[PDB]
RNA sequence: ACGAGACUCUGGCAUGCUAACUAGUUACGCGACCCCGGUCGGCGUAACUUCUUAGAGGGACAAGUGGCGUUCAGCCACCCGAGAUUGAGCAAUAACAGGUCUGUGAUGCCCUUAGAUGUCCGGGGCUGCACGCGCGCUACACUGACUGGCUCAGCGUGUGCCUACCCUACGCCGGCAGGCGCGGGUAACCCGUUGAACCCCAUUCGUGAUGGGGAUCGGGGAUUGCAAUUAUUC
């Protein structure tokens, strides 16, 4: 369909970038919305060509690691729909928002650098960087040694990171990344 | 560190807290009842199918890994 | 009368010479001659370590010998392609004429 | 009108199983029981009457590529042959359980030689498989 | 009467997947099983993409035998993601005015290029001293 | 008793009863394309056989 | 040696084509200059001259032994021009690699 | 990183100063020109040469060149 | 050739003899 | 049935070790000295078992002909590839040795070395490695 | 001026060329079978060279443009474009007391040369084991293991002067590794359309060192060998 390309059954619009800072920094809509995270790639031949990536590949990228799991986008697409399938079944809301929600407040605002270090503002193409890869270790810390599967371990990181609830393992790095670099600032 | 008893198949009174509260519940999820009603997890794959065949959860995607169903509709 | 004329060249220069020379001199003559058939290459790789002793870094030798063959289609008896062929032979091809 | 390929290839063995169960006229092997499949396998087949499912799926492993003899049943039925501590490689399945099914499926008039040697799944049989994927294509509308 | 018969391939890995096209209805197959049905099931919309963004009547009367062999899975996936497109793209060049194909084009530029314009990318020849072609074994120091 | 206790070793396996055609050297024979040249002599001698390092 | 068949073989020869350009058909003129027993600094010399006489590009006549005393020299005698890697090391400079068995040694003729 | 070496910059100074006539400012123009007013073994190194021709061609149009 | 030695073996054995 | 029935057996002794009645009734037999998964697969194969419903819906009439197929397998439809003793140097038995048996042949067959003082057998004696290990880089902290 | 680059070879391509029963593809003719019309690596050819193969030129040069910067070299972001940093070889002067005399009928000078340090033939060793290093494999699981099922690869090798030992389809006996017949193939022809693995599909196991983990060890069962115990390998 060309009026609405829906990510499979989920909505391209009612998505709001909400973040002023992060609002040229995921793109979702209209040009780069997909049926599927899944495509030919090329966002790692130049610098500023991963910012143009769409959010939902770029976290099914992230999930896909600790080397016997590297190689599998096949198995994490896959994670991605059943993630998705949970969201709007518990919160009751659009899991593309709740994934926008779980990048904006995940994505920590500074970070300490040693030049005591000292600490300096973030990139926003970085909070990018670092949200999509922080939850999915909270995804990986909870369904490592557990009885909860990656998607429901994996909802409970982008819903509890949707909220600002600090439930997730994202949310107390956020907390102290910030608190870190308020102390040697 | 902690390690958990579960048990094999249900008590009585555990069945009429899964019967009536887990169509209360809107993730009925195999994980989701191991961790709350706590039973042998293999157990909750099979109980689901059956209130399926008695006609109360739907199932929404089947899989492998994780099996998703939702408590009753609103018509 | 199907004469399959093998051209098998370890050189390009040779390969193209005599396949292209046994058709270019074998138009003027008026006989049903083809083009020259393909095959695949064939690179016998023998990769071995340049060090004699095992002592040094391990810098080892890619030793790559390309083989093609080619062979020309025909409809000719024997003796019209052998009054054609052992007249300027060179070094590079091995020509395995094939009278059937 | 369609031929078997039409329908989901997964279910479709469910469906020639669904023959094999009607039928009972196999003329099985015996062996069955306590068997393993193949030389990387660890465990005994988790179905009962595994070799119904096989046979299920070995007729529509020769309608699919034609002139399967049994030292290509040894390689289509092949896993991780996982050895523990050295890395695991390739195995073929078993060179005789395979052709039990080949053996077996020459009764029931299915299969057929020719030329070149081999197993194929004879003109009679591609018309028995092809109207019980109607019975299984049917379901999905 | 007069034939309009059409033979594209499309490449993304070594699957080197070529679509032969005539008159016909609206139906896509890839080596006798449809488009449907070609799993994995994971990359359903895939083959979706030249379909869904244009719809059956750009497929009014074209019937495509997709033939493939060589390259994977994903591989194959993407080389008919493209093939099947440009196997349309190529029927609107001669058998239709010009400006049917260009539009049509425009579709498939605007939402992936991957769709009509092959990847260059190959697996890289493997160097001696290591376990791949851009790295190296455990060197041991001390 | 010397003549029978002289080539007693059975010489159709090992890289014992295979020997070079170069050197007479029962180590690294190059065994593939029937080369059966010690890998030394073969680096040496391969620019005259063919074998030339073209990639 | 090699089992041929007789009538086939016929062996034939000439005056190599300006004879002073192949490497080794002048490491044979360094090989019994040195082996006849002229000093190093004068059989080179000639040869080296013998080629800017046959109008070479260049030259590169290493000679490595025990050339007085008992520790190891190697003489490198080099004028003109010389080119050294890429392709064209294949189809202008030609190897010759020569070992002379003196009483004292042997010494490398790299007549290059 | 593609800066010009001197078989390339020389040997099209040698050229625009003999042959100021036969280029001009588009590249496939006077591409086609070093067939004939150059003797060259490789087409790479004729691109790159008659490539920073044209670069020059635009250079006697806005100033005076160096050499 | 009764042996009939290949041509992966000829330009070896044709090598061989040469070197 | 769906409940936890009665004659509910947590704990039972099938050839004398405290076994637990909550695993599959095939991967219950683990826990017995000598019977892992599959010759455990195989003895609830020959006897008409279905093996999805658990220990805790079993007979204790069902043990009468478990343990006969166990002790006695070869009269039981189970092949001589698949028993552990073969061609046997002590009897020339053919069985699957069980429990309180496996402690007992594999020690008499260290007295079939030891009483000889056998190459085989001396190594035993002192804590090697038997089958043709290296031990220059092994037996770190099993070896004191 | 040499080295660097250029160079040669490769990676990507050209619906333009060049060609082809060892590569195919479409067409029709005919059969397998379908409910007017398809699916089939099954038969034959009638055209063509898209795929496939390798011949030949062609193509990209920072060329078009917006900036940058003494507006010089050049860099950058686009643009249209199969490719806008794909790789690897080859490799300067000058040397090191780097490594091999156990690769050479490359070798000086020595040490041995019937009490051999030559050589030939058995048996052992090369593996030995309180230990400390290094390179790697397989793992600690629920993204897994297991059991069925589904489905696509690309380098490649293969009958030997000495020389014997090849690749293996297909058919019989057997759960297994394996044993036995008729054929092909000196190979785009035969194995092979390399039905590769992973993941994908669906069962099953349940936070416990368990069905994770596969070490150590016992009894058989064959092959390789002239013979394997200090388990060859399965």
């Amino acid at each position: 369909t060309p009026d609405i390309k829906l990510f499979g059954k989920w909505s391209t619009d009612d998505v709001q970038i909400n973040d002023i800072s992060l609002q040229d920094y995921i793109a979702v809509k209209e040009k780069y919305a997909k049926y599927l995270p899944h495509s030919a790639g090329r966002y790692a031949a130049k610098r500023f060509r991963k910012a143009q990536c769409p959010i939902v590949e770029r976290l099914t990228n992230s999930m896909m690691m600790h080397g016997r799991n590297n190689g599998k986008k096949l198995m994490t697409v896959r994670i991605v729909k059943h993630a998705f399938e949970i969201i709007h079944l518990l919160t009751g809301e659009n899991p593309l928002q709740v994934l926008v929600n779980a990048i904006i407040n995940s994505g920590p605002r500074e970070d300490s650098t040693r030049i005591r270090r000292q600490a300096v503002d973030v990139s926003p193409l970085r909070r990018v960087n670092q949200a999509i890869w922080l939850l999915c270790t909270g995804a990986r810390e909870a369904a490592f040694r557990n009885i909860k599967t990656i998607a429901e371990c994996l909802a409970d990181e982008l819903i509890n990171a949707a909220k600002g609830s600090s439930n997730s393992y994202a949310i107390k790095k956020k907390d102290e990344l910030e608190r870190v670099a308020k102390s040697n600032r | 560190r902690d390690k958990l008893n579960n048990l094999v198949l249900f008590d009585k009174a555990t069945y009429d807290k899964l019967c009536k509260e887990v169509p209360n519940y809107k993730l009925i999820t195999p994980a989701v009842v191991s961790e709350r009603l706590k039973i042998r997890g293999s157990l909750a794959r099979a109980a689901l199918q059956e209130l399926l065949s008695k006609g109360l959860i739907k199932l929404v995607s089947k899989h492998r890994a994780q099996v998703i169903y939702t408590r009753n509709t609103k018509g | 009368h199907r004469i399959r004329i093998t051209l098998t060249s370890r050189n390009v220069k040779s390969l193209e010479k005599v396949c292209a020379d046994l058709i270019r001199g074998a138009k003027e003559k008026n006989l049903k001659v083809k083009g020259p058939v393909r095959m695949p290459t064939k690179t016998l790789r023998i990769t071995t370590r340049k060090t004699p002793c095992g002592e040094g870094s391990k810098t080892w030798d890619r030793f790559q010998m390309r083989i093609h063959k080619r062979l020309i289609d025909l409809h000719s008896p024997s003796e019209i392609v052998k009054q054609i062929t052992s007249i300027s032979i060179e070094p590079g091809v091995e020509v395995e004429v094939t009278i059937a | 009108g369609v031929t078997v390929k039409d329908v989901n290839q997964q279910e479709f063995v469910r469906a020639l199983a669904a023959f094999l169960k009607k039928s009972g006229k196999l003329k099985v092997p015996e062996w069955v029981d306590t068997v393993k499949l193949a030389k990387h396998k660890e465990l005994a087949p988790y179905d009962e009457n595994w070799f119904y499912t096989r046979a299920a799926s070995t007729a529509r492993h020769l309608y699919l590529r034609g002139g399967a003899g049994v030292g290509s049943m040894t390689k289509i039925y092949g896993g991780r042959q996982r050895n523990g501590v050295m890395p695991s490689h390739f195995s073929r399945g078993s060179k005789s359980v395979a052709r039990r099914v080949l053996q077996a499926l020459e009764g029931l008039k299915m299969v057929e030689k020719d030329q070149d040697w081999g197993r194929k799944l004879t003109p009679q049989g591609q018309r028995d498989l092809d109207r019980i994927a109607g019975q299984v294509a049917a379901a999905k509308k | 009467g007069p034939l309009q018969s059409v033979q594209v391939f499309g490449r993304k890995k070594t699957a080197t997947a070529v679509a032969h096209c005539k008159r016909g209805n609206g139906l896509i197959k890839v080596n006798g099983r449809p488009l449907e049905m070609i799993e994995p099931r994971t990359l359903q919309y895939k083959l979706l993409e030249p379909v869904l963004l244009l719809g059956k009547e750009r497929f009014a009367g074209v019937d495509i035998r997709v033939r493939v062999k060589g390259g994977g899975h994903v591989a194959q996936i993407y080389a008919i993601r493209q093939s099947i497109s440009k196997a349309l793209v190529a029927y609107y060049q001669k058998y239709v005015d010009e400006a049917s194909k260009k539009e049509i084009k425009d579709i498939l530029i605007q939402y992936d290029r991957t769709l009509l314009v092959a990847d260059p990318r190959r697996c890289e020849s493997k160097k001696f001293g290591g376990p791949g072609a851009r790295a190296r074994y455990q060197k041991s120091y001390r | 008793g010397h003549q029978q206790l002289y080539w007693s070793h059975p010489r159709k396996f090992g890289q014992g009863s295979r020997s070079c055609r170069v050197c007479s050297n029962r180590h690294g024979l190059i065994r593939k394309y029937g080369l059966n040249m010690c890998r030394q002599c073969f680096r040496q001698y391969a620019k005259d056989i063919g074998f030339i390092k073209l990639d | 040696r090699f089992g041929f068949p007789e009538g086939s073989v016929e062996l034939y020869a000439e005056k190599v084509a300006t004879r002073g350009l192949c490497a080794i058909a002048q490491a044979e003129s360094l090989r019994y200059k040195l082996l006849g027993g002229l000093a190093v600094r004068r059989a080179c010399y000639g040869v080296l001259r013998f080629i800017m006489e046959s109008g070479a590009k260049g030259c590169e006549v290493v000679v490595s032994g025990k050339l007085r005393g008992q520790r190891a020299k190697s003489m490198k005698f080099v004028d003109g021009l010389m080119i050294h890697s890429g392709d064209p090391v294949n189809y202008y400079v030609d190897t010759a690699v020569r070992h002379v068995l003196l009483r004292q040694g042997v010494l490398g003729i790299k007549v290059k | 990183g593609r800066v010009r070496t001197k078989t390339v910059k020389k040997a099209a100074r040698v050229i625009i100063e003999k042959y100021y006539t036969r280029l001009g400012n588009d590249f496939h123009t006077n591409k086609r020109v070093c067939e004939e007013i150059a003797i060259i073994p490789s087409k790479k190194l004729r691109n790159k040469i008659a490539g920073y021709v044209t670069h020059l061609m635009k250079r006697i149009q806005r100033g005076p060149v160096r050499g | 050739m009764a042996v009939q030695i290949s041509k992966k073996r000829k330009f070896v054995a044709d090598g061989i003899f040469k070197a | 049935s769906l409940v936890i029935p009665e004659k509910f057996q947590h704990i039972l002794r099938v050839l004398n070790t405290n076994i637990d009645g909550r695993r599959k009734i095939a991967f219950a037999i683990t826990a017995i000295k000598g019977v892992g998964r599959r010759y455990a697969h195989v003895v609830l194969r020959k006897a008409d078992i279905d093996l999805t419903k658990r220990a805790g819906e079993l007979t204790e009439d069902e043990v009468e002909r478990v343990i006969t197929i166990m002790q006695n397998p070869r009269q039981y439809k189970i092949p001589d590839w698949f028993l552990n003793r073969q061609k046997d140097v002590k009897d020339g038995k053919y069985s699957q040795v069980l429990a309180n048996g496996l402690d007992n042949k594999l020690r008499e067959d260290l007295e079939r070395l030891k009483k000889i003082r056998a190459h085989r057998g001396l190594r035993h004696f002192w804590g090697l490695r038997v089958r043709g290990q290296h031990t220059k880089t092994t037996g770190r902290r099993g070896r004191t």
